[PDB]
Order: structure tokens, then sequence, then C-alpha cells
RNA sequence: UAUGCCAGCUGGUGGAUUGCUCGGCUCAGGCGCUGAUGAAGGACGUGCCAAGCUGCGAUAAGCUGUGGGGAGCCGCACGGAGGCGAAGAACCACAGAUUUCCGAAUGAGAAUCUCUAACAAUUGCUUCGCGCAAUGAGGAACCCCGAGAACUGAAACAUCUCAGUAUCGGGAGGAACAGAAAACGCAACGUGAUGUCGUUAGUAACCGCGAGUGAACGCGAUACAGCCCAAACCGAAGCCCUCACGGGCAAUGUGGUGUCAGGGCUACCUCUCAUCAGCCGACCGUCUUCACGAAGUCUCUUGGAAUAGAGCGUGAUACAGGGUGACAACCCCGUACUGAAGACCAGUACGCUGUGCGGUAGUGCCAGAGUAGCGGGGGUUGGAUAUCCCUCGCGAAUAACGCAGGCAUCGACUGCGAAGGCUAAACACAACCUGAGACCGAUAGUGAACAAGUAGUGUGAACGAACGCUGCAAAGUACCCUCAGAAGGGAGGCGAAAUAGAGCAUGAAAUCAGUUGGCGAUCGAGCGACAGGGCAUACAAGGUCCCUUGACGAAUGA
RNA sequence: UGUAUGGCAAGUCUAACCGGAGUAUCCGGGGAGGCACAGGGAAACCGACAUGGCCGCAGGGCUUGCCCGAGGGCCGCCGU
């Protein structure tokens, strides 16, 4: 199919052919398992200490004073999995293998069904994304990789009547439960992911619920956050010519 | 770091010189275009108009500034034990903001001035 | 829902009586324990059977069918094509760490074919031969006598 | 509980050709790609070669594989095929996906299935 | 209707629950030795008032210098009194001063004190004098060398296994150890020091041939690096102390040469860019620290408080995280960007100086002995005839020789030179620094969020808890009455709230006081389920229900 | 050792590790090696049906009981 570029004032400047990977048969089922399997990857190792609650000479008394037979020390009830302070019986192990394998065939498979899921402009208003468009992939001139300000990056976002998604992602939430303890307290919508071909665009990076890929490593994550396809992208001439080959 | 835990507690422990840049407070507009700051750390000279607490809209004289606790006190800015006898209601420089500095330190001044610190 | 997802509040978690799940007694010994009495059922008899050669006097041929040749002649256009001829030794994988290779009888041959290998079964000639096509025997399948 | 969104349309367009049409075929191999994916069928060319016959599409109840020759100039419908198999029946005949046959021939007619 | 049963209400007891996190747990990167110049650890001191902790040491929460920092400060610790700071204090970084007693503890003795100059003891050098030096002890584990179980498994048990594990003795370093082939043996016209990782492989091998045990060569990677003696031939040409003088060492050989690309010697060819010694001496990177650093604190409403709702506006190479009287990019710290410093990399790389590599022919000049190897007895290993080691006995050759290639002897072939020595880098651990988290969230998580190895127990080795949360701000309750009264109570005051009033957020159950409804001093015990009656009931979140008659009307049926 | 789902298929998967980067994720590279592609025999050593026949389920065909009949079942034949 072809796909309509377009200069950084938001007007049509030529038209490339859409490359073949954006007609991928979307595979729902195939781009969550490469995402389950990325953020388990990036999962932490954590267990208990081998030894809590066995630091301890604790003994039984056995019977005769009409105790039941549990180990204590100084008249207190210890290491046992029922006593307090006692140790955990089947606690988190470090030895344990947090991560999931996925052949490279099928991870392949599904970055480019992710791709393809980008060119559907129902997906991706499915997937929530707000923005008043039609032809999708946005399409743009590799001189949006030159631009410096975000505020730039704004105004050719709302030239391209595609700016309304970042309001979307403009509100974080206040998680429930105690993530907040350890430093997740926030989170917040996905928006619009930039793909460039030289480098991550500095410029939009820090727009709200922004993410910023380089076509030759742009991946499922990238393209459907949380395993859903569909994600409003924006391409660069040259970047959209890259992915073709992934 | 990005750990909540550790930033409350370097914010909590930190050693009394880098106790300063708590106290700081944003200047007025002109103080802002006067000498190129947005704020600065308040001191027992400067002017000071309450911006949030129950005070907020008077102004006064920092009479006091507390590095330990991080608060300030400002003139009539009090409240009324039981006895009678008015004490001061510390107060938060992140609440607060200085219309007026106290130049008498060539040093302070200084700094106040120059484009490359800040005071 | 898995099985085991379902067992809080069944008290012995699939084991029957509670009085079952305790140690080594309830396998009848640790590992292979009692292979030879009260569980000597399905392990293979006890005993020694024959003798090793040492590993660096033992050879380790190189094989492939005639039929894998004959149905990939075509496809193997980047090889010999005569009134086909080819070298079994670029054809067969495994053929650096192989101390020869060596072409089975096993399927047809529908083409002319001219094989050059370091051995050949009977039924790999005859065949070859049948569909009016040559054998050629290496310099080290030179070894038959 | 397949997992595949498309093996799941296949199944249900299998069926909804089996019962408007007359085809039977269709919901023959709907009912046996609803069965575990072990069982499906695995076929390779050299099988097709020995038992389809011109004019009449060969229904593969699950894939073709590569190995073996295929000369006869048949319609071999299935899943899917391997690239190397649809690349040799390609040569001699046509590859064709069962969402096609289905649609060019709803009565299931004129077929064979193997496996 | 007493004693009393059940449920509730008000108040309590209790401290669950929810919310919160100054602590843990685990992973990751960096970094890594200290001590006779007396460490680590401990004792006792030290403050205006000082019991604990921390700091410090008779100069005692400190003294000096330089740099940073800045108008405040006098640790945790918020009192009273007083003091210090523009003579630039506090605070931070580096450097220096001081640094009691015991402690390896070293003049001698001793439960931290005492008695009359001290490297005690063992060594090396030696002016043979403690004159110059060394050792000792510590450290989270890691590392190396020795000693070396048992429960257990084998459904008993002895070999075997647990296991060369636990534990013990000795000792090094920031890493250890290993290491330039008497190798390998995909047997080759091949590989080419050593660790380590992946694999080879649960393969070969062991084994009451039971249970079990269990490599290597090779390959793919990481990192790479290769050298010095002994002797031959020279024969004092040498080395150490000292400013010097002078002394000491050294013919039982200092020093030159040389080290399988064998060397030496004799005769030549050519040349050095090897090697070895020494000088200089980083970039980048990484880790940590620091400077600088954009944009709202505008309107209305609610509120005790706006980081809320509604409205208007702004930055963004910065929408990580935290703070702030409630949900904050723009209020404060930070964060992106740029820049600086220190540490490690590393006295390494590069560069340089000096030396001089190599080749031909001749020469039986040299080339490590209780060794190689054999036997007896054991241990150990996968090592089987064919692992590695110990012990007792025996015991060779000399390169024209010797060892190896998984049984022995002889021949051939291929490999390789033992019985002297050194050696960067890649790998282990986690004390220390910093970072991280689908980890726990105060009976959890460390034993320890708190006085935590604290209180406390034991003669001792050793053992060992519990205890987190007022409030936005102490505004931490003045005055009056009562009382034996700084008690408590009453009244009163603060605050949005005191049922937030001090172990003070919330405040469950068990349970207690008072009290409401039902029952109740002639009556029977799994405490109820299902039916049906009495009596009792503010709202809300349920709104149905009763009787006449009529319609419909299964089985059944006068 | 089974099973369900999914990728690829006479093949399939990388391990350590290397480069990139948005730096534990992730993108690219890495096939060493493993399993599968032939078996039988202690070993030496030797080395197989891309189909010859018959039943016949599903399914298809036909002029509506008659044909073709994958899979399956019964034999042949082949390697050792
Ligand atoms: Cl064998
Ligand atoms: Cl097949
Ligand atoms: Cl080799
Ligand atoms: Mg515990
Ligand atoms: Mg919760
Ligand atoms: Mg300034
Ligand atoms: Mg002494
Ligand atoms: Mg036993
Ligand atoms: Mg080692
Ligand atoms: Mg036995
Ligand atoms: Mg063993
Ligand atoms: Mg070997
Ligand atoms: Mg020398
Ligand atoms: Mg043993
Ligand atoms: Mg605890
Ligand atoms: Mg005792
Ligand atoms: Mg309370
Ligand atoms: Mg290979
Ligand atoms: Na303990
Ligand atoms: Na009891
Ligand atoms: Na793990
Ligand atoms: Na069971
Ligand atoms: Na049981
Ligand atoms: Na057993
Ligand atoms: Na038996
Ligand atoms: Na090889
Ligand atoms: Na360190
Ligand atoms: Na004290
Ligand atoms: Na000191
Ligand atoms: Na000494
Ligand atoms: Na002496
Ligand atoms: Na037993
Ligand atoms: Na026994
Ligand atoms: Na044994
Ligand atoms: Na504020
Ligand atoms: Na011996
Ligand atoms: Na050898
Ligand atoms: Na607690
Ligand atoms: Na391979």
């Amino acid at each position: 199919m072809q796909a309509t570029i377009y200069d950084l004032d938001g007007n049509t400047d030529g038209e490339v052919d859409l490359p073949d990977v954006f007609e991928t048969p979307v595979r729902s089922d195939l781009i969550g398992k490469a995402v389950r399997a990325a953020q388990a990857n990036r999962k932490q190792d954590y267990g208990s200490d081998e030894y809590a609650g066995l630091r301890t000479p604790a003994e039984s008394f056995g019977s005769g004073r009409g105790q039941a037979h549990v180990p204590k020390l100084d008249g207190r009830a210890r290491r046992v999995p029922q006593a307090v302070k006692g140790r955990s019986a089947h606690p988190p192990k470090t030895e344990k293998d947090r991560s999931l394998d996925l052949n490279d065939k099928e991870r392949q498979l599904a970055v480019r069904s992710a791709l393809a899921a980008t060119a559907d402009a129902d997906l991706v208003a499915d997937r929530g994304h707000e923005f008043d468009r039609d032809e999708v992939p946005v399409v743009v001139s590799d001189d949006f990789e030159d631009l410096v300000k975000t505020q730039e990056v704004v105004s050719l976002l709302e030239a391209l009547d595609v700016h309304a998604d970042i309001d979307r992602a403009d509100e974080t939430k206040i998680k429930a439960g105690q993530g907040s303890a350890r430093g997740r307290k926030y989170r917040r919508p996905a928006s619009i992911l930039f793909v460039t071909s030289d480098e991550p665009s500095t410029a939009a990076r820090n727009l709200a619920g922004a993410d910023v890929a380089t076509a030759s490593e742009v991946n499922t994550e990238d393209l459907a956050p949380g395993g859903a396809p569909g994600r409003l992208t924006v391409f660069t001439e040259s970047a959209l010519a890259e992915v073709a080959e992934r | 770091s990005k750990q909540p835990d550790k930033q409350r507690k370097s914010q909590r422990r930190a050693p009394l010189h880098e106790r300063h840049k708590q106290v700081r407070a944003t200047l007025s507009a002109d103080l802002r275009e006067e000498y190129g700051q947005r704020n600065v750390r308040v001191n027992a000279g400067d002017t000071v108009e309450v911006l949030r607490g129950d005070f907020a809209g008077e102004e006064g004289e920092v009479i006091n500034v507390d590095l330990d606790k991080a608060v300030i006190h400002v003139e009539d800015v009090t409240l009324e034990k039981t006895d009678g006898e008015e004490v001061p209601r510390p107060l938060d420089t992140s609440n607060v903001r200085v219309t007026d500095l106290d130049l008498e330190d060539e040093k302070r001044e200084a700094r106040l001035e120059s484009e490359d610190d800040s005071a | 829902t898995s099985k085991k997802k379902r067992q809080r509040g069944s008290r012995t978690h699939g084991g029957g009586s509670h009085k079952n799940r305790r140690g080594a007694g309830h396998r009848g010994g640790r590992g292979d324990a009692g292979r030879d009495k009260h569980e000597f059922h399905n392990h293979e008899p006890l005993g020694k059977s024959g003798f090793k050669r040492p590993q660096k006097v033992q050879e380790e041929a190189a094989t492939i069918d005639v039929r894998e040749i004959d149905e990939n002649v075509t496809l193997l256009a980047a090889d010999d094509v005569a009134e086909f001829r080819v070298d079994v030794r670029d054809v067969v994988e495994e053929a650096d760490d192989a101390d020869y290779v060596k072409v089975l009888g096993a399927g047809q041959v529908r083409h002319e074919l001219t094989l050059i290998a370091d051995d050949f079964s009977e039924g790999a000639r005859e065949k070859v031969e049948g569909a009016g096509g040559s054998v050629e025997l290496t310099d080290l399948g030179e070894e038959r006598q | 509980s397949k997992t595949n969104p498309r093996l799941s349309s296949l199944i249900a367009d299998l069926k909804s050709a089996a019962r408007s049409s007359g085809g039977a075929v269709w919901g023959d191999v709907a009912e046996r790609l609803e069965k575990p994916r072990r069982t499906h069928a695995e076929v390779n060319l050299g099988r097709i070669e020995r038992y389809a016959q011109e004019d009449e599409t060969v229904v593969v109840p699950g894939k073709v594989l590569g190995s073996g020759v295929l000369q006869k100039d048949v319609t071999v419908a299935a899943v899917d095929f391997s690239g190397t198999a649809e690349t040799k029946i390609d040569q001699v005949g046509e590859a064709v996906s069962l969402e096609q046959a289905i649609e060019n021939n709803p009565e299931g007619s004129h077929v064979r299935v193997i496996r």
C-alpha cells in the first residue's frame, strides 16, 4: 500500500509504499507472549535469608510436661514454621529461574505482527489512543530527527490531529497498594511511540506517555505496550524503510 | 536515588551545610528579574509573604531560621498559648515568597549577583 | 484453575490416608532401592554384558541413503551435471569430524548418477548402476582388500 | 482452548460452510483441527504424490511439509505449508489455504482428504 | 421478680485491621588489606548541668592548615543558664596535631593494675652494640597447604555412600592458586603456557558390577606473554653498608656467558629491532562526589489547610524520585543537558635509553639422582593392568642418552626433555561505596525499624527477647473549685478533630461495667435446620402482605 | 516421562560469549554442541518398503446400490 509523508508543518509531501510487514496478519496471542517474556526477563531474583529462623539451638523437650513437641529456647518456641520467629516453610528463593525463553522466529514474528497492527486505524482506536486521522502509522520526513524543542514537536503533532493522545497520557495515576512504598507510586497511559532512524527523538521523549525508539531495535513492547496491539505510532521516512527488513 | 525511602532519608540526615537548600523560598517577580534566580535561601533579614497556610496573604520579617528543622519564624505569624503568650507558628519556606532581601553580607550579595552561582 | 490450586481444603492433597505421604518408606526405599527385591518389576536384569573398545580406536562413518541424493539432484544445481555427478563428501553434513563418508542404498534412484564416496553398500551400487550410473571410489576408499 | 485467533476463525468458517453449503469435508476438517495439535496432520510431498489425482483437490487437515518429490499437477489445500513445501508445489501445481478452498468450493466437492 | 440466658446500645479492656515506613531481604556495578611508626578489639575517662548512644582521648562531642560552605551554630536531644560566629563559626573534603590503660603486647609481673631501663621470644645482617632489620595479631567471606567424622543413603549392613563434607591445625593476597610441555595422541603433512565459562557427558571409567560414583582430549568463548638460573667457556672483571673514611661478603665462586628458535668452544657469514634491565608515563572508560539548571504558586467553589473540582496559563534535551497542612513537570530539593574533581584502570599502554637477534661447518665440552624406574604396605581417584600421593626397601642412563603416546617386554613411528626458578591479564568473595527490586511491611522482614547482641539467663562455653504512628502547628491545657495532693476529679482553654491529651492515627474479637429488647424462680441437656405463632423495630439501603368474590385448574377426587 | 497451547519443519534450538543500544530489559550476531534425519550386532562388521497385495472408517465420486478410498487393520517384502 502507500503511506503519505508529512513535512514539519503537517502538509503532505509525497508518499512511499508502506512496506509488506505492515500486512503481516495481526497476532495478539504471539504479541502477548513476546511482551510477557520481555517483562519477566527484567525481573530481579529475590528470596529470604537461607538461615532466617534457624539461628538457634532450640530443642523439643519431648513428652512429659504437657506441652506439644515444639522446639523451644529459654521457654520460647522457635525454628519450626508454625512458630512465631520460626523459619518460612517454602519461601521465595534466589535459585529460582524467573526468566522466560522465546524462539527467535516466534519473537521476530510477533515484532512484525505488532508492526502490522500499527497500520490499522481501527485497532489503534480500540487500543485506546485518541486521535482524529485515517491514515496510520503517521509517517514524517527525516527532518523530524533534527527537531530540538519539545514544544516544536507539540505543534507538529497538533498539526497532525494526533496530539489528543498526549492529552490522554497527561494524567498520572496514584496506584492502589504498597507499590507506593517501593517507589512505584505513579503510573500513566501509554501515548505515541516515535520511531526514528539515527537516534531516539530527544525532542519528543519527554512528551506525556511518549516513548522513542529506533527502527533497528524497536521492539514488541514498543509497538504493543502491555501486549496490547495497535499503538498510535509515527515513523520517520527512513524509519519506515528500515523497519521493512526486520 | 529513585527509591522514596532513600530520598526522604538523605533529606532528613543531610549535614548542616546541605540543610541550606531546604530553607529556600521563591523570589518575587522583581527580585527574580533583578538577580536572575527563581528562589533564594531565606535569611533572618529578608521580608516575606505567606502564600499558603492559614496565614496566607500576610507579610512580615523573617525573625528566625532553623536549619535542623528546616523552618522559619515570620514576624506576627504566631499562635496564642493557653497562658496568653504569643508564640511563633513555624513555616516551611516552600509556602513562602521573598519580597525583600537583607544584603548586609558582602558575600551573600556577591553570590546573589554573579551569574555563575546561586544564593 | 489447576489441580494444585484446588487442594486447599482437601486435607490430604490426593495422597489418600494422611498416614501415607511420609518418608522414603512410602517409596519403598531411596532411589532405585530394592530394584532386585520388592520393586524388581520393570528394572533391567542385573549383570554385565559384553565389552567396549577404546574410544580412540573407534571409527565413525558419515552416512547417507541414495534416496536423499536422488531426491535433490535438480535442487543441487551447485553440483556437476554430465551426460549427474556428485561427490558425496560435499553433500553429507557432519562430513568433517567423520572418519569417512558412506553411501547407503535405501530408496529408489531415478537418475543416472555418478557418485564419488569413500564407501558404498552392495545395494547402493546395484541401485546406482541399475539406473545407468556409476560409483567412483575415493582414494581413501581404496582400502577394500 | 485454541490460542491462535486465526485458527479459531478458520474453524468457525469451516463449520459455517459445512452447515450452509453441502460440504461435509469442511465440518470433518473442523472437527480434526479442534482436536489436539499433536493429532493434526503433518504430510510430506511424497505422500501427496502417491495418492493425489488431477482435478481432485487434496485436502490436508493439518500442515504440508517439504520432504520428497511432487510431479502431479494438483491443488493442495492445507492449514499451512512449510516454505519449502509451498515452493515445490507451486512448481508443478497450486498450494492453497483452506480459507480459499472454502470459498472456491463451499460444497466441498471433488476433494480427497490426505494425512 | 431475684440469681440468670440470648442479641444489641453506651463506655471500657485489648491491640487485630486498614493506611504509613527511619528497618530488613535479595540482586548488581565499583572497590579491597590493616599491625611493633603498637593494629583490630576492650577498659576507663571526656560535656555547665550528662544516665544511655555517638564522638573524642588528660589538647578528650574536640586542636591546626588548605579548599568548599554560609548566617547561622553549641551531636542524637526540642530544657535551664550561658556561649560562639562578618577576626567568616556551623557544616563538608583532604592533610596534620593530640591520641590515657589493657590488648600480637614485646623489661618483669598482674582479672585493664604494679614493680626496677628494656625489639620479650625467634631470626637475618652485623661496626658482634639490639647498631640496622624481620616475624608475631586482625579482617565479611573468598584462597592455599595440612588433619579429617558421624548421623544418612544402600529401605538391615561391613566395601561403597553421606564426603575429602562438618569440624580442627598452619598460612598468603586484594584476589589467591596455576603457568610456558620429559604436554596432547579428533594418530596427524595435526594442536601448542595457565586459569575460568559453555559444551564434550551423566559419555569413558569406578562399583556387595548393588545403591550409587564420575572425568579427560577436543571444540566454542574470555583473556593472552613470555622468561630467569645450574653447568660448559671465562675466573675477581662482583655485591652490601657508609656522605666519606672505612668495614663486611666472595676462589666451598661474587660477576660475564648461557638456557631446545640447545648452549659453549674453534673458524667463518651476517646482523641487531628478539629478549632482558632501566627512564618516562597517559587518553578513553568505569565508580563516586560536586557546580549549574526551564516553567503558575493566578481566578471561583469546598476545606482547618488546595498538591481537589471548575476556569485561565506555562516549561520540557527536564512528565525519574522526594518534600510541602489532601492527587504538584511549572511551590522547595531534584530531574534532562553541559561542565568539574577524586579514585580505580596503572607505574599499565604508547614512546625512549641501553644490550644485541640469527645463520654455516666442526667438536661424544655442558645440560638438575636416592631421581627415572622396580618391589612390599597403605591412602586417594573415574583412573579401570591404565589416577595422584605417602611410607619401607631396592635402584639407571648421560643427548651416541632419556621420558611419554591409558597392561608388560623388544623393534619401529610420533611427541617431548623430568629430577632448579619466575611470570601480567580473563575467574572467587563481599568487608567497604553506590545503585536496583512483580521481595517483606512491625507476630512479617535480620535475632535486632525501638536501649539490640540491649534487658535478661548460665560457673562457663553459650543463650537471648519485647517495645514503630499526638497534631497543620505544641497551639503539650492558663484561671477557678475540690482534695492530704505537681495525684485524680469538676469547670474551663486550644484545635477541623481531645472518643487526636501524652505507649496519644484507626481501634476488631475474646471479654467487663451500665443499660434496652425478648425469656425467666414447675422444670430437661449438641445449643440448631426447616414450618408456624407471641412480643420487639426512626430513616436509609428490601416492598410487599391479608380477606370476599371471580378466572385458570396437574395428579388426585368426594 | 506425558499432556495442552504456540513457532519452525527434514529439520530445529542455540550455550558461553561478541557488537549495538533506549545499557540487567531489548536488537543484531554466535550452531560449539544437542536432539531428529537408519538400523542391527558384545564386537569385527554389515546396512533398510519416496509402496507389491487384500480388507475398510471418514471423506469424495456416480447414472444411488457401484467406484476411489488418506488415516487405520491384515499380509508381503527389505536391513541386521
Ligand atoms: Cl565398542
Ligand atoms: Cl509424510
Ligand atoms: Cl588437537
Ligand atoms: Mg521470621
Ligand atoms: Mg490493600
Ligand atoms: Mg546569582
Ligand atoms: Mg607487658
Ligand atoms: Mg541404611
Ligand atoms: Mg583456583
Ligand atoms: Mg542391597
Ligand atoms: Mg566420590
Ligand atoms: Mg586426555
Ligand atoms: Mg645471567
Ligand atoms: Mg573413596
Ligand atoms: Mg521481629
Ligand atoms: Mg548449667
Ligand atoms: Mg488511639
Ligand atoms: Mg561443527
Ligand atoms: Na541467635
Ligand atoms: Na497445652
Ligand atoms: Na535465579
Ligand atoms: Na493422587
Ligand atoms: Na499425609
Ligand atoms: Na525404591
Ligand atoms: Na530377587
Ligand atoms: Na574437529
Ligand atoms: Na573496597
Ligand atoms: Na550522657
Ligand atoms: Na585519633
Ligand atoms: Na621488632
Ligand atoms: Na644486636
Ligand atoms: Na533404610
Ligand atoms: Na539398623
Ligand atoms: Na563398592
Ligand atoms: Na509548598
Ligand atoms: Na610404593
Ligand atoms: Na605423549
Ligand atoms: Na511490633
Ligand atoms: Na551445529
